[PDB]
């Protein structure tokens, strides 16, 4: 009831799919999309006097035969459209009819039929017949009320047997506010107070006599349903939870929304408030009114568009915050109107006339609107049945005209042919009908099966700083944690500057090797082997020790004897218990601290592969036929989509998001000693073309030696998949070089700090992996996700579940090589991000069941 | 439906007159009303018609400003009231529904007639 909606303003959500025989369906209206505005006996609307006077169409009028292949393109089970008044009456009164009109809309008809597509008819889309206009003051005259029903009675009659879903007016709040209040649509008064709520009135009885008409007369026999599309924007707080202000975003709704709905759809009067400001002008109900005006919709049809929120001047604000958020605007309406069946009548944005058929910002409009509909009837259970894409093809756009688009369907309008084509937002519209929702294509079956009884179970840990064996208190609250879990691996990473102070080895901190001993022998103790990173940069640490970090760090070559000098120690010092190496996690996301220029980030990068080179040949030389253990580094390795998967141009910035992410180091240490082709014809390319002034090193014959064969094995720390965009960037840095933007996409579960959970893109990497680089082992190192949760990690528990199927999915389908799977991470730090398994207090978590139940079982069989 | 007029009769010239058309119908559906009119021997002439809700009324020339249509939808009747009669006015005169509502003026567009009623203006 009327204020109920004022409440709004004050786990996993696993839905991808509608309820079934939810009704997708497109829509347009008349002015926009039929040109002829003469031809055939049509006679002119105030909006061909308005455009002649204020301010090459779709032509679908002769090109019928054109949306009818659009709309089986699209595969709607509904095509919404409105009646030209003038087309069909030229004068309005309902005199002769033009023949040529009727015979169109009838054609149209039964296209459809033949089609199974239902038809949605609008009778009035704002196109009143000048003759109404001028005769008669148009709404403002309520003789326009028996005018108006004996047009609608007519067409009861002559299309009624083939269509069961009516409108009677689209957005009548634009109509008087617009029409009468700003000036800006036909017929052009501003300021009118008078007659914008005298035309609202009029609007409103044209509406509940044309209900009651075909109640009584027309729904026995044809049994459909007639509704009238309201819309209205969304509004929050201009202070976050302020009541005064909450109380104002009421009045806001209130003053669109609430003027048509609540006489509608709720008591049969106007809003209380709005009877008390505006008890001037604002005509009466009789009581007798009232009970014929309340109850007068089948169902709620609401508009959700750029029409309600542009141009600025379109609502009341009260001084509050415009918002587009859907699912909050269904909810008040759920809370106002008392739960009602709703359609979304229309629903869209728009793009600049410029963009043509790649309009990419459509396709995440409508996955941000479509997400907030599914989220609207699952969680706050409203009875959304429909939902109509706004709109077919590019038409006239009222007082923008042709400065913007609104289309699913691209039409050139300086062709003679005005062929409708396919834009992204067609093609992907289509695949949510196919699938009913969000596309479940790159989704497959759970698997059963199990992973070898020798791989790899390991959880990750990142650097620990050092503090009999027990006698460092850290240890002990590791082996309590490690004995909790049935992980056969612990992947753990040293501190350079603490082993190394002065980075020489005559100074050699041996307390520091003892402590890391200690962490090695005592896991030892309870069966598990140790995975040792030697270095392991962030961008709150570096970790070069301090001598090494003023001598210029990673820019200067020393830097990586003095790496190789600290590798040999730990070989020396740790190797008889030490089997598995990592040299340097990420090297390929320390981008982040040498972002000077692209020229740093790719000379720092080179010292470092070379670093690695160094110490693994110092290893295969020196310490591997008496240890007999295995070097690697560990890569940095999301997984990369395009953005808009029907722009190829984000197909090519996926693939060369791969290209700069993984086999810029890859390429040198696995296969060839050089840097991928890809990645240096395209930095070349941009500097050919004065655009980067980055070069990528070349490599002699001599460092190509040293750096190719130098892996034992692959290791990739795997966290998510990015969606990406092709986008020239300016700068010579190096996210600049790669020219790739990232979106977000709302339609997949995704975590506190935005991390995408997509189990397939594990398996896609896999794939590429083996791919490019041949039938190497495979670690991956690590892997994980925050989760805000402290004891019940239901995020976690689901990314776990998941990624391992798809990785045992690439062991027993793909036959990959994969030997083992490092959770992400043992213990979260107390301001930091929760991937932990435990908590800042050492508390444990659900997953870790989870995950101990996993590896008993060895997978899934 | 069945149409039966009343309202007839004899009336002294510039006098007035209204008949009515009352309908009965096994499906009540809206409808056109309209009235003609017939001298002997000369063909039926077309006086007026009212749209179902009264929006549209459609007038002969040679009686617009003298009669007016009109209708009572809740009793199913049309009325025709006569002022300032001629003797040219003098005939037969039918009520007839059309179920299209689309006010045309022509005979063969309206589907149903009644048994006429004769007015005379000596
Ligand atoms: C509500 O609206 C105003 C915009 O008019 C927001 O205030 C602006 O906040 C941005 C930062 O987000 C600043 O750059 C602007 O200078 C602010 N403008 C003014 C006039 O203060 C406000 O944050 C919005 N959102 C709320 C209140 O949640
Ligand atoms: N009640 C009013 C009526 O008096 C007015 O004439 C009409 C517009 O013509 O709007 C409503
Ligand atoms: C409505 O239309 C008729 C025009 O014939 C007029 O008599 C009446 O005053 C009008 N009312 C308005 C314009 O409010
Ligand atoms: O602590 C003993 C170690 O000291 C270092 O300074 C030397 O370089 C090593 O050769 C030696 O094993
Ligand atoms: O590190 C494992 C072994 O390597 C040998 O080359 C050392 O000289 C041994 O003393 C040591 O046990």
């Amino acid at each position: 009831f009327s204020g109920d909606g004022r409440a709004i303003w004050s786990q996993l959500f696993l839905y991808d799919t509608f309820p079934k025989n939810f009704f997708w369906g497109i829509g347009t209206g008349a002015l926009q999309v039929e040109g002829s505005w003469k031809k055939d006996g049509k006679g002119p609307s105030i909006w061909d006097h308005f455009i002649h006077t204020h301010l090459g169409s779709s032509d679908s009028y002769i090109f019928l035969e054109k949306d009818l292949s659009a709309l089986d393109f699209i595969g709607v089970s509904f095509y919404q459209f409105s009646i030209s008044w003038p087309r069909l009456f030229p004068d309005g009164i309902v005199t002769v009819a033009n023949a040529k009109g009727l015979q169109y809309y009838s054609t149209l008809l039964d296209a459809l039929v033949l089609r199974n597509i239902e038809p949605i008819v609008t009778l009035y889309h704002w196109d009143l017949p000048l003759a109404l206009q001028e005769k008669y003051g148009g709404w403002k005259n309520d003789t326009i009320i028996d005018i108006f029903n004996d047009y609608a009675t007519y067409c009861f009659q002559m299309f009624g047997d083939r269509v069961k879903y009516w409108i009677t007016i689209h957005n009548p709040y634009l109509v008087a506010w617009h029409g009468y209040g700003t000036g800006m649509h036909a017929p052009g008064e501003k300021g009118n107070l008078a007659a914008v709520y005298t035309v609202g009135h009029n609007l409103i009885k044209a509406h509940s006599k044309v209900w009651h008409n075909y109640n009584t007369h027309f729904r026995p026999h044809q049994k459909g349903w007639l509704s009238i599309t309201l819309g209205s924007h969304w509004i929050e707080p201009q202070r976050s939870e302020n009541t005064m202000d909450i109380f104002k975003c009421q009045q806001s709704m209130v003053s669109v929304l609430g003027w048509f709905a609540n006489p509608i759809h709720g008591d049969g009067d106007y809003p209380e408030g709005m009877r008390k400001k505006l008890f001037s002008v604002l005509p009466i109900f009789s009581e007798a009114e009232k009970h014929e005006m309340r109850g007068t919709a089948d169902f709620f049809a609401f508009s959700f568009g750029p029409n309600n929120f542009k141009p600025l001047n379109t609502m009341a604000k009260m001084g509050q915050n415009v918002s587009l958020n859907l699912r909050e605007a269904l909810n008040w309406i759920k809370l106002e109107y008392n739960n009602p069946r709703i359609l979304i009548a229309e629903n869209g944005w728009f793009t600049d006339s410029r963009v043509k058929t790649e309009d990419t910002t459509a396709i995440y409009m409508m996955k941000n609107f479509l997400s907030q509909v599914l989220q609207a009837i699952r969680l706050d259970e409203i009875r959304v049945f429909g939902y109509t894409a706004w709109s077919l093809l590019d038409g006239f756009e009222w007082q923008d005209a042709y400065t913007i688009r609104r289309g699913l369907f691209y039409v050139d309008f300086n062709s003679k042919q005005k062929e409708r084509k396919p834009k992204s937002s067609a093609h992907y519209y289509k695949q949510i009908i196919r699938e009913n929702g969000f596309s479940l294509k790159e989704s497959t079956p759970d698997v059963q099966g199990q992973f070898p009884c020798d791989f790899s179970w390991g959880v990750t840990e990142s650097v620990l700083k050092p503090e009999q064996c027990t006698d460092f208190v850290n240890i002990k609250k590791q082996l309590e944690m490690l004995a909790r879990m049935k992980v056969t691996h612990y992947r753990f990473a040293l501190d350079w500057a603490s082993v190394l102070p002065t980075g020489q080895l005559s100074a050699v901190n041996r307390q520091a090797l003892r402590y890391y001993r200690c962490v090695v022998s005592e896991g030892l103790k309870l069966g598990i082997s140790a995975m040792v990173t030697l270095y392991y940069p962030t961008h709150a640490h570096l970790g070069l020790p301090e001598p090494l970090l003023h001598a210029d760090g990673w820019l200067n070559p020393s830097t990586a004897e003095a790496f190789q000098a600290y590798a040999g120690l730990c070989f020396q010092e740790l190797g008889d218990l030490v089997k598995l190496w990592i040299t340097i996690n990420e090297p390929n996301r320390l981008s982040d601290i040498y972002n000077r220029s692209g020229n740093d980030t790719y000379g720092a990068a080179h010292n470092l592969l070379v670093a690695h080179a160094l110490a693994w040949r110092l290893y295969d030389r020196q310490f591997r036929p008496s240890q007999r253990g295995a070097v690697s580094l560990s890569l940095h390795a999301d997984w990369a989509e395009p953005a808009n998967p029907y722009a190829d141009s984000h197909w090519r910035a996926a693939e060369r998001f791969l290209q700069f992410e993984i086999a810029w180091f890859a390429e040198p240490l696995f296969k060839t000693g050089d840097y991928p082709a890809a990645m240096r014809e395209y930095i070349a390319s941009k500097h050919r073309r004065g655009l980067s002034s980055s070069a990528l090193p070349r490599l002699t014959e001599a460092e190509r030696r040293l750096l190719k064969g130098t892996v034992d094995f692959c290791a990739l720390n795997h966290f998510t998949t990015r969606f990406v965009m092709h986008e020239q960037l300016a700068g010579s840095r190096y996210d600049s070089d790669r020219d790739i933007q990232f979106l977000q996409d709302i339609t997949r579960l995704s975590s506190p700090t935005r991390l995408a959970v997509i189990p397939w893109g594990v398996r896609k990497l896999l794939r590429w992996v083996r791919r490019n680089y041949g039938d190497m082992d495979i670690y991956i190192t690590a892997s994980g996700i925050d989760d805000q949760a402290l004891e019940d990690d239901r995020l976690r528990k689901y990314y776990l579940g998941k990624y391992l199927q798809e990785v045992l999915k690439a062991y027993l389908i793909d036959k990959v090589r994969i030997k083992g799977y490092y959770a992400f991470k043992l213990a979260e730090e107390k301001s930091k991000p929760r991937f932990g398994f435990f908590t800042s207090d050492f508390k444990a978590k659900s997953s870790i069941q989870f995950y101990n139940k996993v590896i008993s079982s060895r997978g899934f069989p | 439906v069945q149409l039966v007029e009343s309202g007839g009769g004899l009336v002294q010239a510039g006098g007035s007159l209204r008949l009515s058309c009352a309908a009965s119908q096994r499906t009540f559906s809206p409808y056109v009303g309209g009235w003609f009119r017939q001298a002997p021997g000369k063909e039926r002439e077309f006086v007026a018609a009212i749209s179902w809700s009264g929006g549209t009324k459609l007038y002969a020339d040679s009686v617009k400003g003298r009669f007016t249509i009109s209708r009572d939808n809740a009793k199913n009747t049309v009325y025709l009231q006569m002022n300032t009669l001629k003797r040219e006015d003098t005939a037969v005169y039918y009520c007839a529904a059309r179920r299209i509502n689309e006010v045309l003026t022509t005979a063969p567009d309206y589907d149903f007639w009644g048994q006429g009623t004769q007015v005379t203006v000596s």
